[PDB]
């Protein structure tokens, strides 16, 4: 069967994230956060949520030293993120989504628009002069409220595998999701884990939301 | 003399010997395979054999029309004599002969992905026609059986990447005043118009001053009931439908294919267009 | 999608020419100040109006509404009364908004309270901050 | 792997000959034509084709593959760099057997290592056959198609035009240790939005080359500008050969 | 009997698709979406359509065991099973370019990625294609009823394809957020002949 | 293992800090503090705070002889502060966050709003005209509850990493954080200084709480 | 949001051109002081009097709620107060809030309590300083 895995990304800090390598104008800001283009919603893309997600997890399952390539990693994180070897294929069970901004109206409430303008400089330790720049980020204590999809396999190992996504869902609350993360920023936390089937009933879907609800 | 013009919604793929490649016509052996294919489906299938082989409805194969004008392949004329590139030229100034093209061919890449073992790429050669623009089939005395069953065929769809997802067309039945006397007038060279290949007992007078291109009509047989395994059908040598004659001759049902459960036929009539050079 | 400069408006596609134009109108005669001498607009002061108009400019091209809002056209005419306000202090900066007529410029943006006025009218500025760093400037 | 600078990648080329076909028919007058001069002139074209191109490949050790030889097509696989640098010498030298009588029209393509060859060969032949549609408005057949059906020049402009603003680019360009590829790149990013967007993309440009001016020299800044501001479309493809031939 | 499945997909999530042999600059999109070669509208194939819904539907159904509800929906050509197809899908153009226009975008969008080499961290950017969300995609898929006796089978086979279609994505680089389709406006209508229980059919689809 | 370093910096002068993005008012306050948009009370940038430790410890470490670039710091201040030179990289080990002032409660209680405004100017020589600006501060005792995360990579190195990060905020209390530092502003001071663990147990978190509450 | 002055609502888009036009009426029809001299206000009372509503408006940007708390209106009348202090002690400031009706607008700011109308009342003064200054 199929089953959800649905949230919410809360902000802590800014999370400037993606962006365009276009010429932004004169007077700017430079490099805008990535965005829906209908909407004009912030965005988290399901890329990058996928891939810190697969590095920390990586280099947490491993451990701590993590200096390979993406494609021979342990066998749990190929069994979640997907693997492209020549015979040992492995296909992905998550599947990530791209995340829009989820509490605009509340954001709207108190009358911010949902992103804000960093400034920010760095001062050339020689010469001792300023290099000015404008990021896009989103404001914090914005939400993100996520969907992703996970393929049911086996029986025997989706205990195991919701271990390691609530693993790697609070070893990514200790880091960041995007953008300038160790310059202050990036940095999110998650919120109302639960796990809906998707079509169907389950047998065992207590013990999951129980482990991603705690 | 009715007009099936053909209107396309949808890139079309009419394969001649490989799928990577197509031509901008299907050849009247496609389209009186595709018509018996309906047919079957119907319980209708030797109505409509008995329909041809009695020379009641005899039809030619796709020529490209633009806005308002019919066009047809250039007749290799066996002459004794830029304008040398014009593959395709109209119907109604051919005896004067004496700034085209529809839309433009692509090939779509495709895979037969597999999950544990890497996938399989291949292509499929389109071809797109314009919003203005398809192709006709010309026809003589047309008939109830063909108007019906040219309105299952356009929920089947005609050329070869059907049913993924390639062939898909719009007929309209028309009825043209300057294109039937062309047919109804006469000259002294015959040129043709079909896919046709002449009986064995006319062939050696049928080129006498004959400027011909034989092109081979082969392929698979496509049906589930043909002794169940997708089996090669014996190739057929006919002249191009833009070849030229000075005795006309005609053609004839083929039926190419050795032991299975049905008769799998080949349109290989002619349909000539007389014209004085 | 037009601006009325003093009567020859500008579209986008000959917004920059006339950037340009009223650049070498401002350079190659220079505004005399009653000391005698001849002074052009510093640096830091040009690029403060260039930061006032992208104050609203960040929050303008993330919007898809070809209707301005009526918070960005408060902020547009509070850029005016501000322009204003700097062209009283000295006048070296009331030469160079009478010369590239920003205020005419900003009434029409002002007036048609549309989003591609004021993206022309973004774009006039920028150009024009670009044609003052490129000719006749000390870089 | 032994092409050590570059990006990695097939280069094939094709060159026609304009108009051989006329050329044997009527290319020879009417007071000085016989068998012989018939003869010899064939001679002469089959000569090159099979010899000449086989001694200039290898006097100089271009990494190049060839597979056909004559007017009516060739093909030559091989290192990308060395196909666009030999491309110009075999037109020259072609220029110099014929005696400036005779022209060729290549197509030249960029191809990853493990492409299927008849899609490459396919594909170089729609740019061969975009270099023989090559005219100016009204209403000149000898052109070289690099890359992509859209970069229609002549032998005169890339042998001129974009070799001489890729030498100068990469003269001027390695004397300095910071400025590319980053500045050349969002020089690219605003060269290629001059088609969608004109008037501020040139302010912007430069705004850019007057700001950055301190580092690159003001000379190389002016013709930088006046380049991009007078033939656009040959700068931004000296630009890209100069990025892919500095690739890694 | 030709019936006629229509309906609508709409995109939630990007949905790259499709490949191409097209040239790509230095900063550009390589692998760009696949556009109808006219009109240059972003196109959904119907073989990757068709190639999905057989992927999920061959993938539910079947329990390590192919069986013949596939087949007779989907066709074969093996050595002794060959059927027919009864589904005929087709090339499915962009719908609501009115709408998009409406929103002041575009068709597409081009989505910025990168990867990160664990062992250099070292970033590797890539530049691909996708259509943007909320862009509806109009189809239709010809249903060529022959046996009576199963088409209720079968098209509670071709819901049930769509439902699980409705979790996964539709083509392209889909586990890592893009793909995500829902179908909207599901109807059954006869093109040639009058079928007598079409609405039992259209109750299939339509819930 | 990840380890968090928090603390607190309570700020014994002015610091008034970054730039908006906000318009500003004729006789009024130019250059207002940076604040957290959502809440818009005030903020110390992770970045910031980053620049001015690393530039102290990198300034400090080499013997007091500071004109490199960024990359040309010590072997330790790239192990900790990331670097990005182009073949043998370093990850951070730190990760900072953007710092919101936390003690409001008690500075409510005062009745006094969480930013002054300070009078300055300048006064010209050859003229005696003068010129005023009014620049935004924040109070001085509003202390700032931070947390930085300090990634531990490897065990026989963690205790001079730690007197390291001590060393620049006992370098970091000498000093201004931001803004017109050296004339009567920015002047911090930590206290309440403790590290813990993220998740787990580590061998020896005793003799790193001692170096830090030293 | 909208600030009605004496007849004209001015809403939180048109205060630029009404504080030009205020201006504007003061020139060319200046005041007389009845001694039949040549007077018009300085720039210092005036500036006076924008610093008196600025002491309010770096406070409010602090706020993010859209309710002015009662400290405000304290401070807001008390800018009210003293605006009719300085009106007392000379004609040529008092002739200056009557013509630019300053008055209107403090009433109206002080019967609708909300940031958005202090807001757009204080860029309303600062515009009538900006125009004083252009002209």
């Amino acid at each position: 069967m199929k089953l959800v895995i649905e949230g919410t990304i809360v902000l802590k800090t800014g999370m400037h994230i993606g962006g365009s390598s276009d010429f932004s104008a004169i007077g700017a800001v430079a490099s805008p956060v990535v965005r829906d283009t209908l909407t004009r919603l912030p965005l988290i893309p399901g890329s990058s949520l996928k891939g810190k997600m697969r590095y920390l997890l990586a280099k947490e399952l491993n451990n701590g030293i993590l200096l390979n390539e993406p494609n021979n990693d342990q066998d749990e994180i190929l069994r979640l993120f997907g693997s492209s070897e020549k015979d040992k294929i492995r296909r992905a069970r998550l599947k990530f989504n791209d995340i829009k901004l989820s509490n605009l109206a509340e954001l709207e409430t108190f009358n911010v628009s949902s992103t804000e303008v960093k400034f920010e400089n760095t001062i050339n330790r020689k010469t001792a002069v300023a290099n000015p720049r404008q990021i896009e980020r989103v404001i914090a204590g914005s939400k993100f409220d996520f969907e992703i999809f996970y393929n049911l396999d086996d029986i025997k190992e989706v205990e195991k595998d919701f271990e390691n996504i609530k693993q790697g869902f609070d070893l990514l609350e200790f880091d960041y999701l995007g953008g300038h993360g160790t310059r202050g920023s990036g940095r999110i936390a998650f919120e109302n884990l639960s796990v809906i089937t998707a079509v169907g009933n389950f047998e065992k879907i207590n013990t999951l939301n129980e482990i991603l609800g705690a | 003399m009715k007009i099936i013009k053909l209107y396309f919604e949808s890139p079309v793929h009419f394969g001649e010997k490989r799928l990577s490649e197509s031509k901008i016509t299907f050849s009247a052996d496609t389209l009186f395979s595709a018509l018996m294919i309906e047919a079957v489906g119907l319980g209708k299938e030797d109505e409509f054999y008995q329909l041809a082989s009695n020379n009641l409805v005899k039809f030619s194969d796709a020529f490209p029309f633009i806005d308002q004008y019919y066009y047809i392949p250039k007749p290799m004329f066996n002459l004794k004599l830029a304008f040398k590139k014009l593959l395709y030229v109209p119907i109604d100034s051919l005896e004067d002969y004496l700034s085209f093209n529809l839309g433009k061919l692509a090939l779509s890449e495709k895979v037969q992905q597999h999950d544990f073992k890497d996938s399989e790429p291949y292509n499929v050669g389109t071809f797109t026609f314009k919003e203005n623009t398809g192709l006709y089939v010309l026809i003589e005395q047309t008939h109830p059986l063909l108007e019906e069953l040219l309105e299952n065929l356009q929920y089947s769809g005609i050329g070869g990447k059907r049913n993924s997802g390639y062939g898909k067309f719009k007929f309209e039945i028309l009825e043209d005043s300057d294109i039937e006397d062309l047919f109804s007038a006469k000259g002294n060279r015959k040129i043709l118009l079909s896919g046709a290949l002449p009986k064995d007992a006319e062939l050696e007078q049928a080129l006498k001053n004959a400027s011909y291109l034989l092109e081979r009509r082969g392929g698979f047989v496509q049906s589930d009931t043909y002794a169940t395994n997708l089996v090669k059908k014996q190739d057929l040598y006919v002249f191009k439908s833009g070849s030229t004659f000075e005795n006309s001759f005609d053609g004839d049902i083929y039926q190419v294919g050795k032991k299975g459960n049905h008769p799998v036929y080949k349109y290989a009539k002619s349909f000539f267009l007389e014209v004085s050079v | 999608t037009e601006l009325k400069i003093g009567n020859e408006k500008v579209n986008s596609t000959n917004f920059g020419d006339f950037a340009e134009k009223a650049i070498r109108g401002i350079n190659h005669k220079p505004f005399v100040n009653s000391k005698g001498g001849e002074q052009k607009i510093t640096t830091s002061k040009i690029r403060g109006i260039l930061e006032l108009v992208n104050k609203v400019y960040n929050r303008v091209i993330n919007t898809n509404d070809v209707e301005l809002s009526e918070n960005i056209l408060a902020d547009i005419a509070y850029i005016k009364v501000k322009i204003a306000y700097e062209s009283g202090r000295e006048p070296v900066v009331k030469d160079f908004i009478q010369r590239t007529a920003f205020t005419a410029a900003i009434t029409d943006v002002m007036n048609q309270r549309t989003r591609e006025s004021f993206l022309l009218f973004a774009r006039y500025v920028e150009s024009l901050i670009a044609y003052f760093k490129f000719y006749g400037g000390k870089d | 792997e032994e092409v050590e600078v570059g990006i990695n990648r097939l280069g094939v080329l094709r060159a026609d000959v304009d108009n051989l076909g006329q050329a044997f028919i009527n290319g020879i007058p009417d007071d000085y034509l016989s068998i012989s001069r018939t003869a010899t002139f064939s001679r002469a074209m089959s000569r090159f084709f099979k010899n000449y191109l086989n001694q200039l490949l290898a006097e100089k050790s271009y990494k190049i593959n060839v597979i056909y030889a004559g007017g009516d097509d060739l093909f030559m696989i091989g290192a990308w760099q060395d196909i666009l640098d030999f491309s110009i010498v075999l037109k020259q030298k072609f220029a110099d057997f014929t005696q400036n009588k005779l022209s060729i029209s290549a197509g030249i393509g960029m191809f990853r290592e493990k492409y299927p060859v008849a899609r490459m060969a396919s594909l170089t032949g729609d740019l061969e056959d975009a270099a023989k549609d090559y005219k100016p408005d009204e209403r000149t057949k000898n052109a070289v198609t690099l890359f992509d059906a859209t970069n229609v020049f002549s032998w005169d402009t890339l042998e001129n035009d974009i070799f001489v603003k890729l030498d100068a680019i990469t003269k001027n360009f390695e004397k300095l240790d910071e400025t590319g590829k980053a500045f050349i790149y969002r020089l690219i990013d605003l060269l290629r939005g001059v088609n969608e967007n004109q008037q501020i993309n040139i302010a912007r440009l430069a705004y850019t080359l007057s700001r950055m001016e301190e580092k690159i020299g003001k000379t190389f800044a002016q013709e930088l500008y006046n380049w991009a501001n007078a033939d656009r479309k040959t700068l931004i493809m000296a630009l890209e050969i100069y990025i892919l031939k500095t690739r890694e």
